[PDB]
């Protein structure tokens, strides 16, 4: 598949800085770069910026305001958060990470999420201005197929 | 190139693979079918049973010549024990005749005014074990754990109906499972 | 008695029409998504609940619960403990008496009213379930509340063998359920012979609470009890209504079916909409092109941007209709107040202009100054409607110029000091002195001292009078076919079915054009609009060098990029195009000339 | 009890854990509070708890906290307590407790009330606008009989300890218990408390557009009284609660609430969407971008992202915001070292623009609309008799107002009764009203930001350039800076207009607003005889030309040109009247006046 | 910043699935943007004689340095990222007209594929010849099936024998095999199954 759906997701920013000083820039005159300089990065480039050298190019810093300060509000209530609007995908975002990372710290904690978010959806299938649609708007996708499988499946089963 | 319904069936054709099934009627009328799975019969005799398949027996209650007998687990006096062995074992579901639900939809259109007292009567005792099945799935649902389930007695339409979404979840969580390691 | 609840438990698990098996369908689906709340149908409810409410109607008011208590009975069979308790909501339509027989007949019996809600208080609390402690003897108890004759259906007794009245109210181990004392108002158009309206009260229940805002048009059908305050003469008490269900109409908070877009997606592809609209907005408006086409921009608006900085544009167009009498600047402006979702129509001598838009008074308790009333904040989202903009001086300038352009005001009276937010939309139709001399000398002598006003409002249309001999004629064709006859009623009515749209197909999807899409110009706009500007500033440029004085400013050029927003919220498409913007200042260059002449 | 405390003495060895980090700290906040009061020749008893300690690994005891908080504070209260002596009890008050954390969607905008959590955890966020009284409380008196010399005990519940519905006691003080015995009652060892309520409005734009704001109330304790300012974005977190009678303490009780909405709450903060705590870097790049002689400039351009030029009004807004000093006379009046500028222009020339947001980086700077109902300055002597026999003198606008700025519209069309008031406040720092009570001199700092228009549209050209808007010179003569923005078109000048807001409809604010807070802390150098000596030079021959032309010119203005330079030397952060800041005072004056 | 456009690129190629996957097989496909990819063609073009001077210093300036060796990498890999997008507007453009290329492969007047988005009927009428070099590679597996089964059509499986029809908007005499049936205006039949179904899919007959 050509991913319509995550091609746009690794379109997305990334914070991160350096750990040489390179004249090659195209952000826009004064081409040598210094060092540790942070740059707003996009996703594609510095997913591999930081496996080529021994000492890679990019210094990868955490954005740990998406590790420390979501993972409390998610270990309280997987109900209705904020899982949208600090992060407009949540999902393949946390897949592309843990593979440069591999620490299960992080990888337990959104696995006791999706269930505690799958339970609300199936039960919440049967048959306002900027912000609020899109947490009922990122669980679409996901259940777009499912209640449609029930909207027919009881007009077959009804005259 | 149907690009639309794929990963599942569509409802229309759940009930095309239970129509092959045969079962018994009480014929009336007297070559006849050549139609390579036949069982033609010579002239038929009534007050007897045959094991007939059910797409032709409801074609020949369309030109109203045959009459039907119910499976013998179709009487009110029957369903009753099933809801005793269920109320009394949240664990799981009992005793499944196994494709009932559609059965009985083809069997309220003129299959219904041959059978003595069901109005009234089977419609409250069909209904009421669709959700307590139903009710069954949820809380199975909840404990789900990886790469391992545990369902016994299921009918072939909640199959279809639980089916394009548990995947996704539970391959989605494939992922953060495997790719951590 | 009881028993009764055996005739309903065993009636609502199997009425059914043929063969869909409709209440524990949609119980099950109501009790999973939460809300715990019925409705009922048709006519054996009402076949046999006659013959339940023959023994009902004796009283409505405690019988009336004995549903409730049944349907949990039900509800524990669709569980298998946390359960709470249900509500009723009715229906029933056969007309509306307004306000006339309200002593004789119509104690406790079902009431159906037709009103218009104006005044809504702050939420409060009553409880309806309790715990019960005796005082030296320690009895505990628990009894619940739950429908009543306001307070005080039962009392604690003295029984537990300890003293007299020992009994208190613990907050440990209790539910809660919120009144409302929510204000109706007679809809003013019912009763005419030289009478003044009147007012009634009521409460609700929590499940049907927060449904209404202040200023439409609503339907509501309930109980006529009777309360009575020791806050008169003889022991006389006073009326309330105790409310079942608002099956209202709409809103007029954007949950809604899907067969209804689907036909806005299946009108809004054929793209004749900028047209079609003109001729069926206002099928009593003999043409007035230019006229008719700023009243659609100025129903949807555009956008509001609150870019990462700290200002704000204003996104709103505020136009005016100014010009000689008879040549319907008035009655057009009753034909936007239908068909806005919030509208109010204050239009007349401003009404008090330092009262318009705040008041504050003193308290029957407490003493207290705390704000209450104001024509802008009950008319937010909306557009509000005036006049007579030559004979008020007073106050009526002084009290716009705040409240357009930034749209933030703060009253600072003896009480509070709070931003309140707004985001209204004005109109106005004054008259210029008298007319004709206004357009037969220079072209000063409009507003008598100030054109600042002007400057503040961007779009201005100057009608007159002609004499063609052939439009006159088919005008007075016109309105002789309108007036009586009412043949064009059924002309109308003809091309309704398969051309026009009637009015409240116009509503409907004006709300959700608005809430759904946010459009954006294109970047290749940005050069058309450039070079448009510097022309025209140079044509006002070589005016003024002929010692001809006055308004044109900055601003109309920021309400054009509004304008050409507006029709992309009409065809909903995210970018906007050339076609699109072309025809746009085909509006507004025409309005530029009569700025000259 | 063996139930109903089981699960409390399993938590009594649980949480002593969730307190491995804070078992140090509650010692030592009082270690020296001990050693202090014995060497005076002063903290409450605050223990926060993290949800972090208490959500790792406790999850039974955790939802109760959130679910029933009603059988549980008072067992955490208890187990604390004796944590206290078990640790100091050798030299010779409860410590209850705050709960800091997060809430996991508790945020009840108290225009929404709720159905699910009554009685529970509440986050309400808003601000307070009524400031009541302050009240003592007693809690507890000892009595004595002074007769056979033995003491007694008794204390008094009532409906603050914030939990439990104990029996009340309808009661005052006793006298003569079981023996004939005059009772004594020692006040030094009777036990006080506070009680203040306070009523918080929305947070007026996150509420939709459907009602006027809405109010509850908040009774708070002594650890947190005094820090409400009114006006205040506070953040406050407590029990939901509901006390009295609704329904048999009159009889027939029709239509009449008795089931008040109370929180009997803990720990506010201030937020800002005073307390901006800067680390080693910032503070330091702050000083290393001071050592450029630039930044001056840099700033000014740097503000209001929208429009073109006007730099002399773009350094002014920056100059006034930031506050010149006033050194107070010594037995002698203070003069005047607030500042206080003043614009007029032809319409929709960006006049009110910039006028709105210097409000979001007002560093508690809340302005009004200047609707001029009197109460701009001033009480009207509003009580509302305070729970019978409790005058009050509300603040109406000046307790905001104080060391911050304010910004009023439409000078001429407003009555006259205001303008009586603006004079007052311009000549005195003070005001002192007696209406129906008290004479009290009252302290206010502020500094008004004007915004008028002229009358005659475009007239200012063809006649005088004074008296264009004839209010009275009482003021005009307090004001210094009549900037009179022209609109004059050229095609050069409106084609770069033009583009300019179409690119926008698609260094840095936090750290200006870091910057200018610093700069209210640090020293004032008022001392340089070269500056001194260079202004007076720069007076006197605009002393020759003040007044063979435009405008008359008064000692006063002589009290601006040290003031300006005094605050362009507190941009350059330095203890040194230099020379350089000479030169933009007189220059900035000069386009000023012509 | 680079690629920034092909990024509102494949977002608009979203909303062309959500209009047609939501609401029903009725396609009216938008529009090409050439516009669009002439601008991403314009960058390409920029890119590539970017690289072509470092390729040429390579040897001269810097001789092989590694900084110009990442200066290569971020020229190779902004062309590719650029590359994964205008493909996949690509497929998704062409992977929605071949179930108009499915549905109607020839039941009634086949290659009047005609009256049908004149505005886009110019656009694919480059895309005609690829699209007719499916309808010609369909007609074929049509043929090349040993017996005759019906590849156009009849997806939904069928249920009875007997089936009331009715009729409007059409005129003429079709249906000129399996016997004529003779169609007049508005007026219903009562049929067996197997003839109707060549005439559903025409879109002739109306309700079943
Ligand atoms: N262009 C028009 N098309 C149709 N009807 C019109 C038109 N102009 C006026 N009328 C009719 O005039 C009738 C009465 O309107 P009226 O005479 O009150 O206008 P008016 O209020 O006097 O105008 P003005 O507001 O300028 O004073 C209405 O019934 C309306 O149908
Ligand atoms: N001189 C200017 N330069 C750039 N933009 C301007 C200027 N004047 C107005 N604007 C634009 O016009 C919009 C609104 O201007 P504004 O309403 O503040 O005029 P004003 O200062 O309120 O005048 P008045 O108080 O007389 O109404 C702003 O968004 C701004 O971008």
């Amino acid at each position: 598949y050509y991913d319509i759906d995550d091609v746009l997701a690794d379109g997305t920013e990334f914070p991160c800085k350096f750990q040489y000083d390179i004249p090659g820039l195209g952000y826009n005159p004064g081409r040598p770069i210094t060092k540790n300089t942070k740059l707003s990065l996009p996703l594609w480039l510095a997913r591999i910026l930081a496996i080529v050298g021994p000492v890679p190019f990019v210094e990868l810093l955490p954005p740990d305001m998406f590790s420390t300060k979501v993972m409390n509000a998610i270990k309280t209530d997987p109900v209705a958060l904020d899982l949208h609007s600090i992060n407009s995908h949540f999902f393949s975002l946390a897949i592309k990470w843990i593979m440069l990372f591999s620490e299960k710290e992080l990888a337990n904690v959104v696995s006791e999420l999706l269930l505690q978010r799958a339970q609300e959806l199936n039960h919440h299938a049967s048959s306002t201005s900027t912000f609020l649609l899109k947490l009922e708007e990122m669980e679409k996708e996901i259940y777009k197929k499912s209640h449609e499988s029930y909207k027919d499946t009881k007009r077959w089963m009804f005259k | 190139l149907p690009a639309h319904l794929q990963q599942t069936f569509s409802p229309e054709e759940i009930q095309f693979i239970v129509e092959n099934e045969p079962i018994k009627i009480f014929p009336r009328i007297t070559w006849q079918l050549i139609t390579t799975d036949d069982k033609a019969l010579n002239n038929m005799v009534a007050m007897r049973s045959t094991e007939v398949v059910l797409w032709i027996a409801l074609l020949l209650k369309q030109q109203s010549k045959c009459s039907i007998v119910a499976p013998q687990w179709l009487t009110t006096k029957e369903l009753d024990r099933k809801i005793q062995y269920e109320k009394t074992h949240p664990d799981r579901f009992s005793e499944l005749p196994w494709n009932w639900l559609v059965l009985a939809r083809i069997l309220f259109n003129k299959a219904k005014d041959d059978f003595h007292d069901p109005i009234h009567e089977l419609r409250g005792k069909i209904q009421d074990l669709r959700e307590i099945r139903q009710i069954k799935v949820l809380k199975g649902l909840k404990y789900l754990n990886e790469s391992h389930l545990q369902l016994d007695n299921l009918s072939l339409l909640e199959i279809n109906e639980l089916r394009p979404f548990i995947t996704e979840i539970m391959d989605k969580l494939r992922e953060i499972h495997t790719a951590s390691l | 008695n009881t028993e009764i609840i055996k005739s309903f438990k065993n009636f609502i698990l199997e009425f059914r029409l043929d063969s869909q098996f409709i209440y524990r369908d949609q119980l099950r689906n109501n009790i999973l998504v939460k809300n715990y709340s019925l409705t009922v149908n048709m006519e054996h409810l009402i076949g046999y609940n006659e013959d339940i409410y023959k023994k009902l109607s004796d009283e409505p008011s405690d019988i009336i619960p004995l549903f409730e208590t049944a349907i949990t009975q039900v509800a524990k069979r669709i569980s298998i403990n946390s359960l709470p308790t249900f509500q009723l909501i009715l229906n029933s339509n056969a007309n509306q008496i307004p306000l006339r027989d309200l002593d004789s007949e119509h104690v406790s019996k079902i009431v159906r009213l037709s009103g218009i809600i104006i005044s809504t208080s702050v939420l409060s609390s009553r409880a309806t379930y309790l715990s019960i402690m005796c005082r030296n003897c320690r009895h505990t108890t628990s009894i619940t509340i739950n429908n009543f004759n306001t307070g005080n259906t039962v009392s604690l007794p003295r029984s537990c063998n300890c003293g007299p009245d020992p009994y208190i109210i613990i907050h440990e181990s209790s539910k809660f359920i919120d009144q409302q004392f929510l204000k109706l108002q007679e809809i003013p158009e019912l009763v005419p012979v030289g009478e003044m309206p009147r007012n009634l009260t009521m409460t609700c229940d929590r499940y049907l609470t927060n449904k209404v805002i202040p200023g439409t048009r609503v339907t509501i059908v309930g109980i006529y009890s009777i309360y009575n305050s020791k806050n008169s003469g003889v022991a006389i008490r006073t009326p309330y209504i105790k409310i079942l269900g608002i099956q209202s109409d709409v809103e007029t908070v954007t949950m809604f079916t899907e067969e209804e877009e689907e036909e806005f997606l299946q009108l809004s592809r054929n793209p004749k909409l900028y047209e079609i609209l003109t001729n069926s907005i206002a099928p009593s408006i003999f043409g007035n092109e230019d006229i008719k086409k700023a009243i659609v921009c100025l129903l949807m608006g555009g956008s509001k941007k609150i870019l990462p900085d700290g200002m704000r544009l204003r996104g709103d167009i505020n136009v005016l209709l100014l010009g000689d009498p008879g040549t319907a600047k008035s009655q057009l402006l009753k034909f936007v107040e239908k068909v806005s979702p919030i509208a109010v129509y204050t239009s007349g001598k401003g009404s008090s202009a330092a009262g318009l838009t705040a008041s504050v008074q003193r308290d029957p308790m407490t003493r207290e100054f705390y704000l209450e009333g104001g024509a802008m904040v009950l008319a937010d989202g909306g557009v509000v409607c005036i006049d007579e903009f030559d004979k008020m001086r007073d106050e009526d300038r002084v009290a716009i110029h705040e409240a357009m352009e930034q749209q933030t005001i703060s009253i600072a009276k003896a009480g509070i000091t709070t931003v309140l937010n707004s985001r209204t939309s004005v109109l106005a139709a004054a008259n210029p002195i008298y007319g004709r001399y206004d357009d037969l000398k220079s072209p000063g002598d409009n507003i008598d001292f100030q054109t600042t006003i002007l400057s503040r409002f961007d779009m201005i249309f100057i009608v007159k009078d002609d004499h063609n001999e052939e439009r006159d004629i088919s005008i007075a064709n016109h309105v002789i076919n309108i007036h009586t006859g009412n043949a064009n009623a059924m002309q109308n009515q003809q091309e309704e079915n398969g051309s026009e749209i009637s009015i409240e197909k116009m509503k409907r999807y004006i709300t959700y054009c608005r809430l759904k899409c946010a459009p954006r110009l294109s970047p290749q706009a940005a050069e058309k609009l450039s070079s448009n500007f510097v022309t025209i500033r140079k044509q006002l440029l070589i005016n003024e060098l002929e010692s001809t004085e006055r308004p044109i400013t900055i601003r109309q050029l920021e309400a054009i990029i509004r304008i050409t927003e507006s029709l992309a919220k009409l065809e909903l498409s995210p970018i906007a195009q050339e076609r699109h913007v072309d025809e746009a200042i085909r509006l507004f260059q025409a309005s530029t000339m009569d700025a000259a002449s | 009890p063996d139930a109903v405390f089981g699960d409390r003495v399993r938590r009594f060895q649980e949480f002593l854990d969730t307190f491995t980090s804070y078992r140090d700290s509650v010692r030592s906040i009082q270690v020296y509070n001990s050693n202090n009061a014995a060497n005076y020749n002063i903290l409450p008893h605050r223990i926060i708890i993290s949800l972090d300690d208490l959500r790792e690994f406790d999850r039974s005891f955790w939802s109760g906290i959130l679910v029933e908080p009603a059988y549980f504070i008072p067992p955490a209260e208890k187990a604390l307590t004796d944590l206290a002596d078990s640790m100091d009890d050798v030299p010779h008050h409860p410590w209850k407790l705050s709960f800091k954390g997060s809430f996991g969607a508790h945020a009840l905008s108290p225009r929404t009330l709720t159905a699910q959590h009554l009685n529970k955890l509440v986050s309400v966020e808003g601000i307070v606008t009524k400031t009541s009284l302050v009240r003592p409380k007693l809690i507890r008196s000892v009595h004595y009989a002074a007769k056979t010399g033995r003491f007694h005990y008794r204390d008094y519940t009532d409906a603050t300890t914030t939990l439990t519905t104990r029996i009340p006691t309808p009661a005052i003080y006793p006298t003569e218990d079981t023996e004939g015995n005059k009772l004594t009652t020692e006040y030094g060892y009777s036990t006080f408390i506070d009680h203040q309520r306070i009523t918080v409005q929305e947070m007026p734009e996150m509420a939709p557009a459907g009602q006027l704001p809405r109010s509850i109330d908040v009774i708070l304790d002594d650890d947190l009284v005094d820090k409400t300012k009114p006006g205040d974005r506070v953040n406050v977190v407590g029990v939901f609660k509901s006390l009295g009678a609704g329904g048999m303490n009159q009889s027939n009780s029709n239509t009449l609430i008795g089931f008040k909405t109370l929180i009997l709450g803990n720990t506010v903060y201030p937020l800002h969407a005073a307390r901006q705590m800067l680390t080693d870097f910032d503070i330091r790049n702050i000083n290393k971008l001071s050592k450029k002689k630039d930044i001056f400039d840099i700033l000014s351009q740097s503000l209001a992202p929208s429009i073109y030029g006007h730099d002399h009004i773009k350094k002014a807004i920056l100059l006034m915001l930031m506050g010149g000093v006033e050194k107070n006379l010594e037995n002698g009046s203070h003069l005047r070292g607030d500042i206080n500028i003043l614009m007029v222009g032809d319409p929709s020339t960006a006049k009110s623009q910039l006028l709105r947001f210097v409000l979001n980086t007002a560093s508690l700077a809340i302005a009004t609309t200047g609707r001029g109902s009197s109460g701009v300055g001033l009480t009207a002597a509003v009580t509302t008799d305070r729970e019978t026999g409790e005058r009050r003198l509300e603040a109406g606008a000046m307790v905001l107002a104080d060391r911050g700025v304010v910004c009023i519209d439409e000078f001429d069309k407003m009555t006259d009764v205001d303008r009586v008031a603006i004079h007052e406040v311009m000549e005195q720092q003070t005001v002192t009203i007696a209406k129906a009570g008290i004479h009290t001199t009252l302290n206010a700092r502020c500094s008004v930001i004007a915004a008028a228009n002229p009358v005659f549209g475009q007239y200012d050209v063809n006649r005088d350039p004074h008296q264009n808007i004839a209010l009275p010179d009482s003021l005009l003569s307090r004001f210094d800076l009549l900037f009179v923005v022209t609109d004059d078109i050229n095609e050069i000048r409106d084609r770069s207009i033009s583009e300019h807001v179409l690119r926008t409809h698609r260094v840095t604010i936090p750290f200006l607003r870091k910057y200018v807070q610093y700069a209210k802390e640090r020293v004032i150098p008022q001392l340089t005889q070269e500056a001194i000596n260079v202004i007076v030079k720069n007076y006197t021959d605009l002393r020759n030309d003040d007044n063979t032309k435009k405008s008359p010119i008064t000692a006063r203005t002589l009290e601006t040109l040290i003031r300006l330079a005094t605050a362009h030397a507190k941009v350059r952060l330095s203890k040194t009247v230099n020379k350089v800041d000479a030169k933009v005072a007189a220059n900035l004056l000069r386009f000023a006046l012509l | 910043m680079y690629g920034d456009l092909g990024n509102k690129l494949v977002l608009e190629a979203k909303r062309t699935k959500q209009l047609y996957a939501r609401s029903n097989q009725d396609v009216n496909l938008p529009m090409y943007h050439e516009d669009i990819i002439r601008n991403i063609l314009k960058e390409v073009s920029n890119l590539r004689k970017n690289t072509e001077y470092l390729k040429e210093q390579q040897q001269l300036g810097m001789l092989d340095d590694k900084v110009a060796k990442c200066q290569y990498f971020v020229t190779l890999l902004c062309m590719e990222r650029n590359k994964r997008c205008l493909l996949a507007y690509q497929r998704l453009r062409t992977d929605i007209l071949d179930s108009m290329a499915w549905n109607n492969n020839g039941l009634d007047l086949m290659s009047s594929i005609t009256f049908s988005q004149q505005d886009t009927n110019n656009l694919s009428h480059q895309e005609q010849e690829y699209l007719k070099e499916y309808c010609d590679l369909i007609t074929d597996l049509k043929s090349g099936d040993l017996v005759d089964i019906d590849l156009s059509g009849s997806l939904v499986p069928p249920s009875d024998v007997f089936i009331d029809v009715r009729v409007l908007k059409d005129a003429g005499e079709i249906q000129t095999e399996y016997g004529v049936f003779n169609l007049i205006k508005d007026s219903q039949f009562f049929v067996r199954q197997s003839d109707v179904e060549r005439l559903i899919q025409q879109g002739y007959l109306q309700k079943i």
